[PDB]
């Protein structure tokens, strides 16, 4: 169908079916340094996102359903508006100020879960 | 388990059919219904495996098939040496791996 | 080791002298010959030079 | 030609224990899954237990699930079955059989290819 | 099979060039390749101080002289021959292309890339 | 039916950059990796491989 | 037993027990550039294979049983020939032309599975 | 609470609740080479630990409960001493000589498990 970022203008629920399209595009000595720095950075950025998914318990997944409740103060909208009207670019702007709060909560709930699962073994 | 309790019989040269009836979540759904032949006092021998296949060393007088939840064994050119208790079995999935029916005594007349 | 014509201080063939070439019938190609025994060569500059 | 030879005691009191074994030859032992089947003295065949070719996976019929242990030693070509508790209902001829399962990288069996002669076990 | 000495060309090609003891020798090998079919043999040598390496032009080097007397002992482990070519063949010494001197040591090695993924049919399902 | 395996002993011809190693020199001095004092060699049973010394990069 | 690639001449089912042997071997400024490029490439090649296993749902595994049926047109052989007679080098040649088809199918089945698992939660 | 390595002097069971604190801190051409080498190495060290967790069956986890028994010869102590009195620095010294044995056992048990799980499908 569409290629890289083709779904960017699509709604959030129309997009999110194309997650592999974007995931696969993330992968004279002075000239050589510039190119190596570009390559090393692409790797470091990739790994930081993977580490973060790992500590949230979402390793290996493109869609990860977590155990953290949504706070209506972050965005008081119904699923119909979020998934059928909005695009991901619009959404990212809407909740930009809550991203770090959400990330902190995701880490904490995984730590609690990981320990509960040890006690049950 | 699987069922066919009565005896079966016929004269040499006549064919006989041995039934084996089970249920849907057993013999119906899994095509793994072997048949074994046991002479009294001896270990069982495999005659049919899967549904229709026979082991090397088994004669072509022995064949079989299944329909719905009912399987059967066919013996064609019946011989005096076919007098044995025939058993059917089936793979019944995980948890309950195998079941057997009762055997049927084949009498050659 | 840098040399012409004779190959010095290299490895030897395990059993027999071997002839190797890209195309043995093409006279424009070189033939490499690997010995299974070394031939010792002694070279000298017999002059007591001084340096300044 | 293959052989499966059951050995083991044939007479126990209820409440005790009994170990049966089966020595194999004529085939690569380690290439086959194996199982035990009971022949009730007066009735038919019942499957009791199944072990994988590598010895890591075992399966049991519910009636012996908490009582019997099936084990395999691929270096001596033997099977064993360790019975515990023992009930009068366990009197049977116990046959060693080759077959029963498979190993994912090869054609399935789900049938028994070879049978031994059977050990007779009586619970008094 | 006849052996003959080298054909004309520059000194670096027609002679046996080598570096030993820090000085560059150009030896005359016509005493080695002079025969039909198959004490010591003395090969006279010339010496240079100004050296043009490989086949390059524009970068010359001066080899400082070495004090005292130089003596070198080495193993001849092979030859580079060129065939001069109907009942006879003539072989002459060849050379001048350094890749031929490394090709003779690296002939046994190959570089391959490992490709660790693969798929195959098995009798199982997720 | 499809099973994915990773770590499969398969290779293809390739051209790459090799690095130098060694145990005031014109050639290799400090820009060279110290060698392994106990290097390995593994015999590959039943492997036939095509070599060509004239095309060896 | 055997070291790296020692099982290369072994049959496919004899090999595939040595998967960790090979997996662990995948890990003057101009001279320095050459060495850095070699190191960066080894990392990039490694990560691309890991990303690919991830999108197929095989992250963290050396043996991953999937839910895609084998098409007999890719290779009409029985398990006995494939696992007991053939080596992995021979197999790789036999199905080289179908590799990209298979990879595409593996990605698609994971996308369907991943969504079904969200709907069930 | 505490930042990076703040729990270093804490007991083993007091620590091990801070695993994400340390995990997240692992991430003129000549000057440029020095910096690129430092960055490339940080990536290579990170990936080697991740590969190792993967082959042990612990991918994506900070706490991974395995199926290898503890040999009392490695350390004959009760859980009370190990988790309530000792620190991780002390522990690492105590069992330094057994680390490679333990790692080898962890790899082997995963290989056995991984195959058993294939046979059951
Ligand atoms: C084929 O292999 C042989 C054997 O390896 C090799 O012969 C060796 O050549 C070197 C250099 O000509 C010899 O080393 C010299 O030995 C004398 C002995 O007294 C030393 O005095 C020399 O020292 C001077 O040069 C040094 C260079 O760094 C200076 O640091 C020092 O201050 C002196 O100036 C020097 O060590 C070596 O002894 C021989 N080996 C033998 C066994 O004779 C031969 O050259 C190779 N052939 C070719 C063509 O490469
Ligand atoms: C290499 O040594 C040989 C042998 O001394 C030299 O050969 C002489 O070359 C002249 C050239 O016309 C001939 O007339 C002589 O008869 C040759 N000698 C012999 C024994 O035949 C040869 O010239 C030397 N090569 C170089 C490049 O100096
Ligand atoms: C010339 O070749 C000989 C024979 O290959 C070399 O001598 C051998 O060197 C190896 C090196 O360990 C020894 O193990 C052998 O025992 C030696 N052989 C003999 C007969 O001593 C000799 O060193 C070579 N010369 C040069 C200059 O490399
Ligand atoms: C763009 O908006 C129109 C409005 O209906 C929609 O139909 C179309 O699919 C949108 N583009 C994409 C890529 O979905
Ligand atoms: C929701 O967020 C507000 C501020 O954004 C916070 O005060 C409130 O406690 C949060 N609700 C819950 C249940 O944590
Ligand atoms: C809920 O959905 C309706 C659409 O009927 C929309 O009008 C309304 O604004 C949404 N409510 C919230 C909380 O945004
Ligand atoms: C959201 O999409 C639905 C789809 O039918 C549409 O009816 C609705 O009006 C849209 N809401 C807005 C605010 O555009
Ligand atoms: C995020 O911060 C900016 C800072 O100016 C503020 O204007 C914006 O409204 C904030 N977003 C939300 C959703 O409150
Ligand atoms: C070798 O060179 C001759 C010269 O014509 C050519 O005909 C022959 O095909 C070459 N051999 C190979 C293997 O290419
Ligand atoms: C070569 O042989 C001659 C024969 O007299 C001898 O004098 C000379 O010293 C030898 N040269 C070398 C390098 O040994
Ligand atoms: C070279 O000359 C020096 C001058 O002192 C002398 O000592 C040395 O022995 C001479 N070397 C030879 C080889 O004659
Ligand atoms: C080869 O030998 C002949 C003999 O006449 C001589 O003229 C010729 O110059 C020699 N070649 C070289 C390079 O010395
Ligand atoms: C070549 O051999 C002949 C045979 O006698 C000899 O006369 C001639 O001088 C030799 N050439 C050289 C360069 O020694
Ligand atoms: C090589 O082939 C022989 C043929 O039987 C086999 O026994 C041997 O094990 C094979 N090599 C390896 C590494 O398995
Ligand atoms: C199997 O592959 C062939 C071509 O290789 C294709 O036409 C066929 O439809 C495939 N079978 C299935 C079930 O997709
Ligand atoms: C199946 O296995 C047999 C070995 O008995 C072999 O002869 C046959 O070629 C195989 N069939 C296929 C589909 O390759
Ligand atoms: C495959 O391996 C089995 C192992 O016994 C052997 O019998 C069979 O002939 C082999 N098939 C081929 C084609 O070599
Ligand atoms: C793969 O493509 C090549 C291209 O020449 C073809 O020759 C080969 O037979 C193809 N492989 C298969 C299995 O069809
Ligand atoms: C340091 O030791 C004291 C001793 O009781 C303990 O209370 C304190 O918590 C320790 N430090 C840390 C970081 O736990
Ligand atoms: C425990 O370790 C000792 C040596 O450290 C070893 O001899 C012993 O066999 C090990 N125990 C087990 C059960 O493997
Ligand atoms: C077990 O715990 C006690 C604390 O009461 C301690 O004294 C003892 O040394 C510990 N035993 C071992 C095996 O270290
Ligand atoms: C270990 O910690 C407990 C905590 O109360 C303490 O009682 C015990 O004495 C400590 N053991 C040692 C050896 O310090
Ligand atoms: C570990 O090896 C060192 C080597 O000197 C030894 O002293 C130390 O006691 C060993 N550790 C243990 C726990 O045995």
């Amino acid at each position: 169908f569409l290629g890289f970022l083709g779904a960017a203008g699509s709604t959030m629920g129309a997009a999110s079916m194309t997650l592999t399209v974007q995931a696969r595009n993330l992968l004279l000595t002075v000239w050589g340094i510039k190119q190596l720095q570009a390559r090393v950075l692409a790797v470091e950025r990739y790994l930081r996102d993977q580490q973060l998914l790992g500590i949230w318990g979402c390793s290996g997944k493109l869609i990860c359903c977590t155990n953290v409740p949504w706070n209506s103060s972050w965005s008081n909208r119904n699923l119909s508006e979020i998934w059928d009207n909005m695009t991901w670019l619009q959404w990212d702007k809407e909740i930009s100020n809550y991203t770090q709060i959400i990330y902190g909560l995701l880490e904490e709930s995984q730590n609690q879960q990981e320990k509960n699962e040890q006690d049950l073994l | 388990a699987l069922t066919q309790p009565p005896s079966v019989s016929g004269s040499p040269g006549q064919s006989v059919t041995i039934s084996c009836t089970g249920t849907s979540s057993d013999i119906g759904s899994y095509n793994y219904v072997s048949w074994y032949q046991q002479h009294p006092g001896k270990a069982p021998k495999l005659m049919i495996y899967d549904v229709t296949q026979r082991p090397s060393g088994v004669s072509d007088r022995f064949s079989g098939s299944k329909s719905g939840n009912t399987a059967s064994l066919t013996i064609s050119g019946l011989q005096a040496d076919d007098e044995a208790d025939y058993y059917c079995s089936a793979y019944a999935g995980r948890q309950t791996f195998y079941i057997f029916g009762g055997g049927t005594r084949l009498t050659v007349l | 080791v840098v040399s012409t014509q004779l190959l010095l201080n290299g490895s030897l063939a395990e059993e027999e002298v071997m002839i190797r070439s890209e195309n043995i019938t093409n006279n424009a190609k070189n033939i490499l010959v690997q010995f299974n025994t070394p031939v010792q060569i002694n070279c000298t500059r017999p002059n007591n030079n001084t340096r300044k | 030609e293959v052989q499966l030879v059951e050995t083991g005691g044939g007479l126990v009191q209820p409440g005790g224990s009994l170990k049966l074994s089966c020595r194999a030859s004529g085939y690569t032992f380690s290439s086959f899954a194996m199982s035990w089947v009971r022949q009730a003295p007066g009735k038919g065949l019942e499957w009791v237990s199944l072990i994988n070719d590598r010895g890591g996976l075992t399966f049991y019929v519910d009636s012996v699930k908490g009582r019997f242990t099936i084990s395999r030693d691929n270096s001596k070509n033997t099977l064993s079955l360790q019975m515990h508790s023992l009930r009068d209902g366990d009197t049977a001829v116990y046959y060693c059989a080759t077959g029963g399962m498979s190993s994912a990288l090869q054609s399935s069996k789900y049938y028994f290819d070879f049978w031994g002669q059977g050990a007779l076990v009586t619970v008094s | 099979i006849r052996f003959a000495n080298s054909s004309g060309g520059d000194l670096e090609v027609t002679t046996h060039s080598f570096n030993c003891g820090g000085e560059f020798f150009y030896c005359n090998t016509s005493g080695l390749f002079n025969s039909t079919w198959i004490d010591s043999i003395t090969l006279p040598c010339r010496i240079k101080q100004i050296i043009n390496m490989w086949q390059r032009i524009g970068q010359a080097m001066y080899a400082p002289p070495i004090q005292g007397v130089i003596r070198c002992v080495s193993n001849i482990t092979g030859l580079i021959l060129t065939r001069d070519g109907s009942t006879t063949e003539t072989f002459r010494p060849g050379g001048g292309d350094m890749r031929d001197n490394w090709r003779s040591e690296l002939y046994k090695y190959k570089v391959v890339k490992i490709e660790p993924l693969g798929v195959a049919p098995t009798r199982c399902k997720r | 039916w499809v099973t994915v395996y990773y770590g499969v002993p398969v290779w293809k011809d390739a051209e790459t950059t090799l690095f130098c190693a060694s145990d005031h020199n014109v050639w290799a001095t400090h820009a060279c990796v110290p060698t392994d004092p106990n290097p390995q060699e593994i015999h590959l049973e039943n492997v036939t491989e095509e070599f060509n010394m004239w095309k060896n990069n």
